């Protein structure tokens, strides 16, 4: 089965790069939303708001 | 992960890996892996 795959190796290069493109796109989607601030703010111990 | 030692301190990471841990080249100097700093 692998010998006949060389005739369609260019197809699998497109598909592997597509899923790699999806995976990096899904990864950067979280940083584009949750990672807006570079500093982490600690909740003050006083809860009198 | 093989070829990169693990260090308990946390810095800002540049090369993402997954599951909250990255890899970077810091201090000679060698490739280290650490949990990313938010
Ligand atoms: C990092 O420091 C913690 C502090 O207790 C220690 O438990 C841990 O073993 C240290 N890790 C390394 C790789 O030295």
């Amino acid at each position: 089965c692998s010998n006949l795959l060389l005739q369609y190796g260019s197809f699998c290069t497109q598909l592997n790069r597509a899923l790699t493109g999806i995976a990096v796109e899904q990864d950067k989607n979280t940083q584009e939303v949750f990672a807006q601030v570079k500093q982490i703010y600690k909740t003050p111990p006083i809860k009198d708001f | 992960l093989i070829g990169a030692e693990h260090v308990n301190n946390s810095y800002e990471c540049d090369i993402p890996i997954g599951a909250g841990i990255c890899a970077s080249y810091q201090t000679s100097q060698s490739i280290i892996a650490y949990t990313m700093s938010l």
